């Protein structure tokens, strides 16, 4: 049971490491797209109000 | 050269007439163009007048005369509006005779100050268990409805109107509640289907429907909540009680943005005007509870706001949350899970509280709001299958079955006593041993039983407005003997 | 009478008039062009000058060029003779078949039906598509919206609905190509000639085509939607007949509005859109409806920019609909076609009183077990399906079998899939998902339910594997 | 001198003068009006013209309508005759009890106290609220700020502070209702008459109300904050007395500025606000202070748009405060009332030399165990509780009990909780969180700490949950 | 010219991302109201009118064609970005090249499951 | 003056975030073009002018020094915000303070991994 | 810095001058005046700069941070022109060290803002690709010789996109 357990955990936690690794990549890119969007969208508001006086 | 009472159009475009002359025109005054359309003088400038147009701007042209009314914008008012569908300027639009009411009232009146009001206490029964128990509404209170598209927002308003029929067929005047439903930006087929729903339940007879649909101009959508408010303020000031539903103020804010942007007013946050908060604040403040010195009438408000991706922490939702006396937040996650109505217990609040409830509901749902918030915290915490003590598994056992009681269908709002009866079983602990999936079956069998035999007990709670120690002992005997039948 | 061009920039052209100023929405003929160039009046600027939006390219225009007042808006041919014909924004024939000899004409700017004219009767319309029929079914004379990102199945879906409904529907149809591909128009035209619904020999055609595609300039794409309505508004009102109104794609109406509004010089709204996004949509969309006088069943394909449904264009469109089929790229990438979101698609006839209590319970039961599966996605993404409890794994296995049984092979997509096309009746649609929820096929595998018609084929597919 | 109106766009009104041009901040009286309508001169546009902002609604105004200059800013009633009465922005009664019977008036605009006028005393002011007293306690003669989003308990907290601190107080008080709910003004007004804090007959009233609510236009909300503090400024300097200055909500001062900023001809700053946010806040907030001549203990409710504390308005407000109580929707969502963030609220007096080391070491111990638990929450939601060490799941269980023991049923919040109101003394607060940290109640269950006053009630409630 | 002379041409826009950036530069200098990633409203119309001109003419017009292979450069595989979805919404299918596949040694790095041809099977020999 | 006349000096700017807001107010009301977060184009030129005046002088001009300890208030830990991005790149090193470290018991709450001194060992005694 | 960045630069100057017979150029685009002092004197002490005789292997061009946006914008072009002499007129394979290339982008974003041009995505100038392109295309091989260029990359927010 335990020789199967340690093999089964080593397998599952290797997949849990890879899955979390790909989720960091997905989330890190979503973080940056949102980062750039907030800076862009905020800047459009300032320009829209400034060229309307 | 008399351009004091009259004036010529310099330019027209996107519903914004720029009028030369009109020297003696007032701010926010109604004016009339050559073609017969009405306009509002929102921008008084040194060499022109910016006039927002109530209708299609094809009818207005350059060099058209613009005559003064000498009056601020105003709408018809009275009991004759009941049972009728009107537009933003109170003109009948339902294939019936026009609005024959003698009284009249201004749209843009400021809300009553401190002295005319008195604290909220009279209940405004929605007939929805989750609202009446957890986030109770009183007469004069302002309770927002809010959530994503198709989360059940309008449905909360429909049952609340249909629930008033029980009161309105009676003779007691302070028991009655005359409803209003302001439709801002919806389509005509949806508002037609909504009026059909009210007429099937015989709710229209005490209900005024104001309809500024998507095809109407932005000024009419902007004006429609204020117009319907003035129809409600008539009931308020003449010692009667009224409900009003602004469905919805997000669509109103888009219309106000359009006017403001096309009047060349520099936009603030998210292209909305700087005063987008003030737009909704002056509307809702007018909904109030008047003291006995001002007739003792009231106007209860139920505004609706649409969120995107279930985000109550957004600029426009938080603005309307910061005006209203609490809110009822709905979620799509909870909706499809079977929790209907899909009310998030923690995020929803009520700021009048148990003052707006009857004594009967105050007993059974006294500490229910906070206990259900902790249930969702503890249930979400222990998702993993670990061992726990008996006190926390009791909270989970209790909280699951209280959630199944607060589930409720639509087009069948319950009376305050019948709500008190069914909540009794859950909160006093009789449901705990039963399986979660059979709680809705228990409630229907329990409710139909007490309606059949025990009309004296339900009637005694309705008459008194409380649970006596006699009635407590009767319910104790009924539920225990009922539970033994169900468990077998 | 006569006018002179004073300024030109893209689709926006200003025209001064010495005597006689034309009102807003009137069509204006530009003097001296090979093709017909119409300018539609949008504003009055002042000093006898009006701002206009062109219905074709403004290249070649010079300042001082003569322009006439037509004395009305853009009028188009409407009637039985429009059937089997293609026409552009201004009603000109574009199929090389000469004039469209109709008895009447009609202005593309008519006011929408008043509240008094609204029908309230909601009768179900069986599509044959399981997710639609089960969870968010369409209504006869109802407004139908197909929301979708770039390349996820809007046009495949709207062409499947033409195949299922329009032939079985004994009545006229209208297809308005609003800002999509001109080769898809060629595909539609010659499909409809070969199938029989358009007849070049006879006058037995059941469909009228209108087209202002993504090669056209913004003023054309902005009005071509309205040209398509005006044809369908004749068949509704002036003949008292049931109508189908297919529009691919109604996003391009609002996108085009953003293009002209920039050049009109307005202050923009959020996400660079026109400040009149909602009101432009309103006056257009309220004309697409079923009145007292006749029935329009309207299927509108709705493009979702950058897969973002919170974008003002799609976000505003939801309100103008009775049923919404919301597509998904996430669902499309996993192989599920049509890629409908069962938790984001809704219908106003999903009511136990209308569809019957057996229908409603099976629909909401499917949405419950799907939503329960969705809530576990954070835990399943990291660790996997094996780490969950026995109760949780049973709901996952059913939900995944449901998700695959929600997929179906389409007749129009036989080339892509390979499987033969299927059209499942409403009785076996309810019955199939009803059996799966009860747990009668917990023993069967998942992929047996993927791309099958009725529940019978799910058993037959599973037996061949073992 | 007499002038004429030349433009009216919302609350912003332009006025032209032939001869005598009035300076900035001067109140101009509009003629031909039934009610009194003040316009404060904000800018000078040029060409003998000035831009103003209206203290009431502008509806009815006509171009060429006459406007007189007072030759002074908005001057309002000050003195002990204001006590018991409700004022508005321009210094009129809104309570319907005759005129404000005083013959001395003060302008709402004034220079803030100099650096030499500043005091450095900072003794603790024990509220009776556990979370506040333990982690981020307030000081007498010090600036207190109640942050929070929409509907998390800023008003419920500020009213409880009035309940606990203001009733047992010898000196006077001032409640400045800036841009919030007229209903809440009615609730407060009649609640203070009940308790005898305001007295309609004799002159023994402690609190002087000032109100310019969200029913009013931006000019009112932009200045009623100043009106209210000018009343408190008289009670500070001229009297020499401990004043309590409650403000609800001081965001509305800055918000009202943002509403008109566009129409004053300004380029917008970040997040749609006026460029003059910090300088406009500065000349207002610097007046709200304790000086040599008198002590003001100022509690200010601070709204946080979209629950984002980085928003320019609340972000600028932090620096003006000696103690900060930051509320969270995340905490209120779980039933934890008062929904104070224990890892965000702070104070200047949280020092072992001021409040003693036994207090300080317990407050940091509570912050540590909560902060360590906050990191774990997200890890142990996926990987499960059983992967934790026995040391960790000890600190998890203790943290969750400590979270619940920070919750407290207020008397003003009895209608929401359904539990009796409780005031916990500072001695029993410190001892309560001391014992839970040490592990003296690890045997006791989790829910016994939720919504109780002292630590003793947890032990009693724990026995009640047995059956 | 080749299309409208009964001949067959192939065109390769390499790349339309860089063209869009150039048009954003022109648009922002003109002070036109921007939107997503600061692009104007007609950035879709920029590519849509270009790629529409790639066509297959009938025998009456000469039977010629212009075939288009436009190029787009995504950031970290983001097909859902504004300009990628814009060109995806115009073209008759895609050839997605994945960076992970290029790293392993799968070259050319074509993702099969993601890549689509909408009018492909008809224009493919009976042998293949 | 101390730096020039032989002696050594230490200056603390507390804080440059609030200075930038003051300078922004002037630049917006003088109608100079608003950039990122509404700040003007010369905001880097502003802080770089200030900070560069701190310097280690050689023996010929005096041998003295001026040492700058500027302060920058970040928002929600966003060190990539416009004004923090400026003063980070100008300065010779950074002492990053974080909220999570502070309440964890790390006081002073200095992030060791991210904090840096580019001068480093050259400003240390052999003992240290 | 502090990983032998300035040492790697100096060796590339040293090695390319020996084998290929090509001199180098250093362009301090937003140079920290303190680190301008350190790089100058470290190059002297090593041998790549020579103060007494004319065996110097680098031209130095500093556009310091305290100078206006106009200075830091064009200082890369100044050093690029010094390299263009050695390539075009004398047929050498030249090195051009630019430090920092992000500060070239940043200085361009400041100038664009000052002139009143409306910003692009993430606040950068609308002329970001062209401002880069007009500079980078001069750094190329010709028939006379070449200009190779080592460029110090700063990645803002650790975001490659
Ligand atoms: N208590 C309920 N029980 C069961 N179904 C409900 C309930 N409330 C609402 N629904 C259903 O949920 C759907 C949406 O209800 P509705 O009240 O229209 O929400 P909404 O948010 O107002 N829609 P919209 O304004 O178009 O976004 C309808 O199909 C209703 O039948
Ligand atoms: N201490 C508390 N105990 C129980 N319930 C509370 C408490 N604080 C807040 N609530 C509940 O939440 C509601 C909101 O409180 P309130 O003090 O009005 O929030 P707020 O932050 O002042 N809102 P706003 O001024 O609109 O931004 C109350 O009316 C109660 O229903
Ligand atoms: N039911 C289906 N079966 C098989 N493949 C499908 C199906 N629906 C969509 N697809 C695939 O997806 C591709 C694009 O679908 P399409 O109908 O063009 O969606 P769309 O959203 O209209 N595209 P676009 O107009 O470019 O945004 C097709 O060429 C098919 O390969
Ligand atoms: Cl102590
Ligand atoms: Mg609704
Ligand atoms: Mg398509
Ligand atoms: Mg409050
Ligand atoms: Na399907």
């Amino acid at each position: 049971s335990t020789t199967s357990e340690q093999s089964a955990r080593m397998t599952a936690m290797d997949n849990a490491s890879k899955n979390a690794s790909e989720m960091i990549d997905k989330l890190t890119l979503t973080f940056n797209r949102t980062r750039q969007a907030v800076i862009t969208k905020e800047l459009i508001e300032i320009i829209s109000g400034a060229a309307a006086l | 050269v008399d351009l004091e009472e009259t004036g010529r159009v310099l330019s027209i475009g996107d519903g914004i007439a720029r009028v030369h002359g009109l020297r003696n025109v007032q701010a926010e005054e109604m004016v009339e163009f050559s073609s017969g359309l009405k306009g509002m003088s929102l921008n008084l400038e040194p060499d022109n007048v910016g006039v927002v147009v109530f209708g299609n701007d094809k009818l207005i042209k350059e060099g058209d005369i613009v005559k003064r009314t000498g009056a601020i914008v105003d709408v018809p008012v009275g009991e004759e509006l009941l049972g009728r569908v009107v537009d933003a300027l109170g003109n009948a639009i339902d294939g019936k005779g026009p609005i024959g009411s003698k009284a009249r009232r201004r749209v843009g009146l400021k809300a009553p100050g401190i002295i005319p009001r008195i604290s909220v206490r009279e209940p405004m029964q929605t007939g929805i268990k989750a609202v009446d128990s957890l986030v109770p509404i009183g007469r004069g209170q302002r309770e927002l409805i809010i959530g994503d598209r198709q989360t059940g927002k309008t449905s909360i308003a429909i049952d609340t109107i249909i629930n008033q029929k029980r009161f309105n067929d009676g003779t007691d005047e302070k028991k009655k509640l005359y409803c209003i439903y302001v439709a801002i930006g919806q389509k005509r087929s949806t508002v037609a289907q909504l009026v059909k729903r009210l007429t099937d339940a015989d709710a229209m007879k005490y209900t005024i429907v104001v309809s500024a649909t998507a095809s109407d101009a932005a000024p009419l959508q902007y004006l429609a909540p204020y117009s319907g408010c003035s129809m409600g303020e008539y009931f308020r000031d003449n010692g009667k009680h009224a409900l009003i539903i602004y469905d919805d103020l997000s669509k109103q804010a888009v219309a106000y943005r359009q006017m403001s942007l096309l009047l060349r007013r520099p936009p603030g946050r998210e292209a909305y005007p700087g005063d987008v908060f003030y737009l909704h604040s002056r509307l809702l403040e007018r909904a109030a509870k008047m003291n006995d010195a001002f007739g003792g009438g009231s106007l209860t408000a139920l505004p609706v706001i649409e969120t995107q991706a279930g985000d109550v922490s957004a600029y426009i939702p938080t603005n309307v949350i910061s005006i209203t006396d609490g809110q009822i937040f709905l979620e799509t996650e909870l909706f499809y899970k079977g929790i209907r109505p899909a009310i998030n217990v923690g995020l929803s609040v009520s700021r009048v509280g148990s003052a707006a409830q009857t004594r009967a509901m105050k007993q059974v749902a006294g500490t229910m709001k906070l206990e259900l918030a902790q249930y969702r915290e503890v249930a979400a915490f222990a998702q993993f299958g670990s061992d726990l003590d008996a006190a926390t598994q009791q909270l989970l056992s209790r909280g699951v079955r209280l959630t199944e009681l607060l589930k409720q269908g639509q087009y069948s709002p319950m009376a305050i006593e019948e709500q008190v009866a069914v909540i009794y079983a859950g909160v006093r602990g009789y449901l705990d041993k039963l399986e979660p999936s059979k709680i809705t079956k228990f409630e229907n069998a329990f409710l139909s039983h007490v309606i059949s035999q025990h009309q004296a007990l339900l009637g005694k709670i309705r008459t008194d407005g409380k649970i006596s120690e006699e009635s407590d002992a009767k319910l104790k005997e009924i539920v225990t003997n009922f539970l033994a039948g169900f468990e077998a | 009478t006569t006018g002179r061009i004073v300024a030109v920039i893209g689709a926006v052209v200003d025209v001064q008039f010495d005597e006689g100023l034309p009102p807003i929405l009137n069509a204006l003929e530009v003097q001296g062009r090979e093709t017909r160039l119409v300018l539609e009046v949008a504003q009055h600027l002042g000093e006898s000058t009006v701002r206009t939006i062109a219905m074709d390219g403004t290249e070649g225009l010079v300042r001082g060029q003569k322009v006439l007042d037509s004395g009305a808006p853009i009028r188009i041919p409407v009637g039985p003779e429009t059937l089997g014909r293609i026409m552009n924004v201004i009603g000109e024939p574009i199929d090389e078949r000469g004039p469209i000899k109709t008895k009447q004409f009609a202005a593309i700017h008519a006011e929408a039906p008043e509240f008094v004219e609204m029908s309230v009767e909601q009768e179900i319309l069986v599509t044959g598509i399981k997710v639609v029929d089960l969870l968010a079914p369409y209504a006869k004379g109802g407004k139908i919206g197909l929301f979708g990102g770039a390349g996820v199945g809007k046009t495949v879906l709207i062409m499947e609905l033409i195949n299922n409904v329009a032939k079985a529907h004994g009545g006229y149809s209208v297809f308005a190509g609003v800002g999509e591909r001109t080769r898809e128009g060629n595909d539609l035209y010659h499909e409809m000639i070969e199938s029989g619904v358009i007849n070049l020999k006879d006058a037995t055609s059941k469909v009228a085509l209108v087209y202002g595609q993504m090669n056209e300039p913004p003023g054309a794409r902005a009005r071509v939607a309205l040209t398509g309505l005006t044809v369908a508004e004749y068949f509704r009102d002036q003949e008292g007949q049931d109508v189908l109104l297919f529009i691919d794609n109604i996003f391009r109406f609002t996108q085009a509005g953003s293009e002209v509004s920039a050049l009109l010089g307005r202050i923009p709204s959020a996400v660079g859109y026109q400040p009149t996004l909602a009101t432009d949509m309103g006056t257009m969309q309220e004309r697409i409806t079923t009145t007292k006088k006749g029935s329009i069943t309207s299927v509108q394909a709705i493009y979702v920019p950058a897969d973002d449904l919170t974008d003002p264009a799609p976000a505003t469109t939801f309100a103008h609909l009775d049923a919404t089929t919301v597509l998904s790229r996430a669902i499309a990438e996993l192989g599920i076609y049509p890629a409908v979101d069962p938790l984001d698609s809704t219908s106003r006839i999903m009511d136990p009183n209308i569809v019957g209590s057996e229908h409603y319970d099976v629909a909401r039961g499917v949405q419950k077990i799907l939503q329960d599966y969705k809530s576990l996605q954070d835990i399943i993404a990291i660790l996997g399906m094996d780490e969950l409890s026995e109760e949780d794994k049973l709901t996952v296995s059913r939900a995944r079998k449901i998700q695959r049984f929600l997929s179906q092979p389409f007749q129009v997509a036989e080339v892509f899939t390979g499987h033969l096309g299927k059209l499942v009746p409403l009785k076996e649609t309810i019955k199939g998902f009803q059996q799966i929820l009860a747990g009668e096929y917990d023993h069967l595998p998942e992929q047996a339910f993927y791309m099958v018609g009725p529940i019978e084929e799910a058993v037959a597919k599973a037996d061949k594997l073992a």
